[PDB]
């Protein structure tokens, strides 16, 4: 194997490199889960919060970080990474918006990103941002979206959307959840995107540790829940 | 008639696999739950890791 | 020259003149004013010929960049933003004065373009030189939402007063329509001014004239 | 670190499993075992020393127990109290934090 | 242990050593407290004099930002310098720009992409600092943050920084801060500090208090600690 | 131990790591491409890890110009790069001589940039070979070129996973005069002799070059097509 | 050409001509002369028109970046800097007569004004545009401080409809935009 010892950005024998696949569990060392759903004209972002401290605050604890007006984002893996990200995802959304006229569409905003990360990792003496990025935005003629970019630089984007820490397993639940062809209205997307965190970590807990950031097409406006309809929901998906 | 290519080791994991996946059930043999069984738990899903650069 | 546009119920038709004056004589009788942006968007000119020609083939290449980088059809709004922050950046130097239309999403979309950057939307517009005449007959006889041949024959009119009055154009008005669906470009749409037949058969001869020295080279 | 594929085939090792650490309530079941052999008032807290402790291993919780019998052993007292387990969490779960390389799965 | 050579590389596990050892060069700094009101923010800064050579008045690791913005450092001194010169430009140039006081969030904000930005490349090593910062303004009340050598950048009530991190929050945690003014919390925080290390490995160490809330009206200073003399004549009344 | 880094020769043989970018290349998902009489035909395969994900954000078969074909076998994230290169590239001729560019000037130019990251000494090459294709000139054309800045012209190749297998299969198969839709048969008959038992109209993307342009066929077109065409 | 804007205790109150002349031809008869750039937030323009064009896009940017930034309602005096700083680091090449008010949740309605030069000042009513020096005659004879927002519309009304009758470049037909902490209520009058 290595042999290399994977110190600089080259192709090793057989044939990868190592350095981008030790930068994959560089989200792990975070310590935290994510999961996205879509399902119909609305979008859910479900994401936990760790504070051990009371003398810690709870405001700005959010990793729900509104990029735009319409476009609203989640980050998992190291904080540091994943904030450097986000002005930039902020200053690119703004230079599109100076450019072209318009509002950006969430795919553009992936394909910048993950270029960005790109030539991070194409030219080396940079560390390579290790930290991934779920996007979600309304758009015209096309619904919601729900988006994935990566610390290497590539996007996808899909229905059911997971990454963090436990999502081979959060994975396997929404191969075996998204398989009926139910629709989705928009407390059922609630209701799975809480009970699949609630069975993949197995808590059941307050209303007060994650944090739910929706999207629908009937306010195209990033939104940030209360605790209060947060907890509305959670005793509304209690039988 | 199936494709993704199984080797004869492969296939003999596949049928012990199936016939202690229904023993341990306190079966007779197989009703062509543990086949597929051991399709969807030995393929093994191409690794996990990566889907990045395929 | 004396382009105009106009907005109809569903979107844009386009006139132009085609008589290219290089100071007091007339150097051409065909010259396409009406050039190619996109599959939705058009563009006439006016003014000085080549900075229109360079800046609209420019923008286009552009917009044709992001439409493919995109995957969808382009929007008017965009062409409009990179042309105004490109006018403005050579500080009125360039002389281009334009007539920007397509139909995008949202429908069909007039700008005009006054070269140091100032734009405008409107729902009809003359540029040009012989302007005036074309925007005496619009101002004359525009009525909102009107239908297909009632807006060609409007222009038609329009270009045709800037014709009878000065630098208009000998050519055969040429016409573009842009719909939501069906793109048209006509160039020989009403030629009213045929030329007269000459008089005279004022054909030269074979050796009416001095010839010094002689060359013959073959080719494949 | 180094072992084989073919150990890897099934037939050989034809059933493999995985143990977590604990769940947080594996946390209070070995706590709760390893709450046995000490005198106390019946009044120790199970989840100050499940949540705030971590550990991860009954054979630190074992250390939790015998450095809290060390300090009823100090201050001169049959029973453990609350907070000599408390004490234990302090510095038992400090000397638990001088190790590196807190990772093994092989290949 | 490897492979910690670099800024820029990374482990077999997924982390960077340097960052891990730069975070762990601010733990043998002194320990610095910090804590906010319901109308203002106090420091607190256990400072030891080196044996008889001070000047009682040099170095103080309580800075001065902004107009109401002031450091309260922790960790190597000279750096510590520099990323508050930084600072004192990154208010300057919003000063400048929009011709009103910085909010703290941007403030911090850019500071802690300032610091990324140092731990990013690897011709450069991580800062070995660690600092807080407090404001106070009329329609936003006090806020507290809190910067690590590595850049994460959040917001607190209380917090401490230096050997005694853990030891000082302990009971940092047991007051009842909001129903506090910061006029008592000047005495809790001179026996915060007055509670941990007497005597035992060192000598004599000393107290700087910084002050900013409404009390100062938007203003931030050190306090008059002689005035009230607060520590001491209830420091000996703490240790009974 | 050795070669480490990109600024030095070998004791005898070759660029070892140029030589680790073709096993990458040779390492990634496969392809087949066939040049006909009248068209040329690309085929990739391409495989949802689960049943999660959506087959209309990323595509592979990708048009450079208006009758300019190009697919890759390798990384993406390479590939949108050098794709938007070529992009750009394209473009500035078709700025500077008001016509469409041909497709060997694309194959030269790409190879230039290319070669540029083969140059020393901090960048790594791309993982990505390339398939190029377009209708210039009456006669359509089919060029691969490589991470190594070279390039070539088939007839019909592949590039991926059992490309040799594939190869002997385009071997015996395929021939000089067909085509298009025999192509089209020949060529989903060789991604099927290599690929995954689930073959749909998703897991495979396919593009054709008429004389007429570029297109890039739907998966309706897939679906009617591949509705068990042999 | 005219453009004019008067607080009042709930909000601010804006106004303009339209009639975009070059010499002495009209170019555009009807011309949206007031830009949003907030939601809460206008400016009106005179002088050249390309240059506040170009001015009025980027402070756009700019404001909306840094708004983004807070995560907070950006404020009026922000946006004022923003064209100050603009306005006199380029006033060898602009012409702007940028005039900046808008209802701020902290500070209420404001109005500040940009003349051609750079300063930038707050004021309690503002014309602007080359026809206001005649309403700029009777704006210190009809005003009364603490007006309604109907009394400023029929202020505004007559202003703007005196300098418009008179001024050779005004003209045209009114339009009027009312800013308060409810909303921004838009309309085209003529009279
Ligand atoms: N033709 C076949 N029919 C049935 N089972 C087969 C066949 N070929 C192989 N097998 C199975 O696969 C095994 C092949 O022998 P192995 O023990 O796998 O050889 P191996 O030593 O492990 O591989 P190497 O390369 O020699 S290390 C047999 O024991 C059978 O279980």
């Amino acid at each position: 194997s290595a042999g290399f010892d994977r110190h600089i950005t080259i192709f090793s024998p057989e044939g990868r490199l190592y350095q981008v696949e030790y930068a994959f569990k560089a989200i792990n060392q975070g310590g935290l889960t994510s999961v996205a759903v879509r399902g119909k004209d609305c979008a859910v972002i479900v994401t936990q919060k760790k504070v051990p401290d009371k003398l810690l605050d709870s405001s700005t604890v959010t990793h729900l970080f509104k990029i735009t007006e319409n476009i609203g984002c989640v980050m998992t893996g190291m904080t540091a990474d994943s904030r450097s990200q986000v002005q930039r995802a902020r200053y690119e959304a703004a230079n599109w918006k100076y450019k072209y006229g318009y509002e950006i569409p969430v795919d553009m905003l992936c394909k910048r990103i993950a270029d960005i990360s790109q030539v991070y990792t194409q030219n080396a003496e940079m560390r390579p941002l290790g930290c991934c990025m779920i996007l979600i935005g309304i758009d015209e003629e096309q619904g919601p979206q729900v988006y994935k970019c990566d610390p290497a630089g590539y996007y996808c984007g899909f229905k059911a959307t997971a990454a963090g820490v436990k999502q081979t397993e959060s994975t396997s639940f929404l191969e075996k959840k998204v398989k009926k062809k139910f629709d989705w209205t928009f407390e059922q997307t609630v209701e799975t995107a809480i009970t699949c965190l609630s069975t993949v970590l197995s808590i059941d807990f307050k209303p007060s540790e994650i944090e739910v950031g929706v999207v629908t097409v009937e306010n195209p406006k990033f939104r940030i829940l209360t605790e209060a309809e947060i907890d509305a929901h959670l005793v509304a998906l209690a039988e | 008639a199936r494709p993704d290519k199984i080797s004869g080791a492969d296939i003999n994991s596949i049928c012990q696999e199936s016939g202690m996946l229904a023993v341990r059930e306190n079966r007779y043999i197989v009703l062509a739950k543990d086949f597929e069984k051991a399709y969807k738990t030995v393929i093994k899903k191409d690794e996990q890791e990566h889907e990045f650069y395929k | 020259t004396t382009i105009a546009g106009v907005v109809y119920k569903d979107g844009i038709v386009l006139g132009a003149d085609t008589r290219a004056t290089e100071g007091m004589v007339v150097a051409d009788k065909n010259c396409s004013k009406i050039h190619f942006i996109s599959p939705n968007i058009y563009c006439c000119g006016a003014g000085t010929a080549a900075d229109t020609d360079m800046t609209t083939q420019l923008i286009s290449s552009n917009l044709e960049l992001h439409s493919l980088s995109t995957g969808r059809l382009p929007r008017v709004v965009t062409a409009n933003r990179m042309l105004k922050q490109m006018l403005f950046r050579y500080q009125g130097y360039i002389g281009a004065a334009l007539v920007l239309g397509g139909v995008d999403v949202t429908g069909p979309h007039l700008y005009s373009i006054y070269p140091h950057g100032s734009t405008d939307k409107l729902p009809y517009v003359t540029m040009g030189s012989g302007s005036l005449a074309a925007m005496a007959v619009f101002e004359d006889k525009f009525r909102p939402d009107m239908e297909e041949e009632e807006a060609k024959n409007l222009v038609s009119e329009a270009i045709a007063a800037g014709i009878f009055n000065d630098l208009g154009s000998g050519s055969n008005i040429d016409l573009c329509v842009i719909s939501k669906n069906k793109l048209d470009f006509l160039r020989p749409y009403t030629v009213p001014n045929k030329k007269g037949t000459r008089l005279g058969r004022y054909r030269c001869e074979k050796g009416t004239t001095a010839v010094l020295t002689e060359k013959i080279t073959p080719l494949e | 670190d180094t072992l084989d594929p073919a150990l890897l085939r099934p037939g050989r090792l034809d059933r493999k499993i995985h143990i977590d650490l604990p769940n947080e309530q594996a946390r209070l079941d070995i706590l709760k075992i390893h709450a046995g052999p000490i005198t106390k008032h019946g009044e120790i807290d199970y989840e100050a020393i499940v949540k705030l402790s971590d550990g991860f291993n009954g054979a630190d919780l074992r250390n939790v127990c015998t450095e809290a019998g060390m300090f009823a052993i100090r201050a001169d007292h049959d029973f453990v109290v609350q907070e000599d387990f408390m004490k234990a969490v302090r510095k038992v779960a400090d000397s638990k934090k001088l190790e590196s390389k807190l990772d093994y799965k092989p290949v | 242990t490897g492979y910690d050579l670099s800024a820029s590389t990374f482990s077999p596990d997924g982390r960077v050593f340097q960052v891990e050892y730069a975070m762990k060069a601010v733990e043998n700094s002194s320990t610095a407290i910090g804590i906010r009101c319901k109308d203002g923010v106090v420091f607190g800064v256990e400072k030891l004099v080196l044996s008889k050579l001070y000047e009682e008045g040099s170095n103080k690791r309580l800075f001065n930002v902004d107009r109401h913005v002031g450091m309260a450092v922790a960790g190597l001194l000279a750096d510590a310098r520099s990323l508050a010169d930084i600072a004192r430009e990154e208010a300057s140039n919003f000063r400048s720009n929009f011709g009103y006081n910085i909010p703290l969030k941007h403030l911090a904000d850019r500071v802690a992409m300032y610091v990324h930005a140092y731990t990013l490349y690897s011709a450069v090593r991580p800062f070995g600092c660690s600092f807080m910062l407090g404001s106070y303004s009329v329609n936003d009340g006090a806020q507290l943050y809190m910067i690590d050598p590595s850049g994460v950048s959040y917001g607190y009530w209380g917090c401490a920084i230096g050997k005694a991190r853990q030891a000082a929050k302990t009971e940092i945690e047991k007051l009842q801060m909001k129903e506090m003014t910061c006029r008592d919390i000047v005495k809790e925080v001179a026996k915060i500090i007055y509670i941990v290390h007497d005597e035992v490995k060192d000598k004599a160490f000393e107290l700087e208090l910084s002050w900013v809330g409404e009390l100062t009206n938007g203003r931030h200073e050190i306090v008059p600690k002689d005035i009230r003399e607060e520590a001491e004549k209830y420091a000996k009344e703490s240790l009974k | 131990g050795y070669s480490f880094s990109l600024t030095t020769f070998s004791p005898s043989g070759k660029l070892v790591q140029i030589e680790y970018a073709l096993a990458a290349v040779a390492g990634g998902a496969p392809s087949v491409g066939i040049k006909a009489a009248n068209g040329v035909v690309l085929a990739t395969e391409k495989k949802q890890k689960s049943i999660l994900y959506d087959e209309r954000s990323v595509h592979k078969v990708e048009p450079i110009t208006k009758h300019i074909g190009l697919v890759y076998s390798g990384m993406g994230p390479d590939y949108r790069v050098l794709v938007h290169r070529a992009r750009k590239l394209a473009q500035q001729y078709y700025l500077v001589y008001q016509e469409p560019i041909p497709t060997a000037q694309l194959v030269q130019r790409v190879a230039s940039v290319m070669q540029e990251y083969t140059q020393s000494g901090g960048v790594r090459p791309f993982g990505v070979s390339l398939l190029i294709c377009g209708w210039n000139e009456g006669r359509p054309y089919l060029f691969q070129s490589d991470p190594s800045g070279a390039y070539f012209a088939w007839k019909a190749t592949a590039m991926g996973k059992n490309y040799v297998n594939g190869k002997t299969f385009l071997e015996k198969r395929y021939n000089e005069d067909l085509e298009l839709e025999d192509a089209i048969h020949t060529a989903i008959l060789t991604l099927k002799e290599s690929f995954e038992g689930q073959m749909t109209e998703d897991n495979i993307e396919v593009g054709i070059c008429n004389e007429a342009g570029f297109r890039r066929l739907t998966p309706t077109e897939v679906k009617d097509y591949l509705a068990a065409i042999a | 050409t005219t453009i004019m804007a008067v607080q009042f205790d709930g909000g601010v109150v804006l106004g303009a001509d339209s009639r975009t002349t070059t010499g002495s031809y009209i170019a555009n008869r009807v011309t949206d002369k007031l830009t949003p750039i907030h939601d809460r937030i206008f400016c009106c323009r005179s002088g050249s028109a390309a240059d506040t064009q170009a001015v009025a896009d980027a402070v756009t940017y700019q404001l909306g970046f840094h708004s983004i930034e807070l995560n907070e309602p950006p404020l009026v005096h922000t946006a004022a800097s923003l064209f100050k700083e603009m306005c006199y680091r380029y006033r060898e090449d602009l012409m702007a007569g940028i005039i900046i008010a808008g209802w701020d949740p902290q500070e209420g309605g404001q109005v500040y004004s940009v003349p051609m030069g750079g300063m930038m000042v707050r004021q309690s009513f503002a014309i602007g545009g080359s026809g206001s020096s005649y309403i700029y005659g009777y704006v210190d004879a009809t005003y009364r401080e603490g007006m309604t927002k109907e009394e400023c519309l029929q202020f505004t009304a007559n202003a703007l409809a005196l300098a418009m009758e008179r001024d050779g470049s005004s003209g045209g037909v009114i339009r009027l935009a009312a800013i308060a902490e409810s909303g921004v209520e838009r309309q085209v009058l003529l009279g």
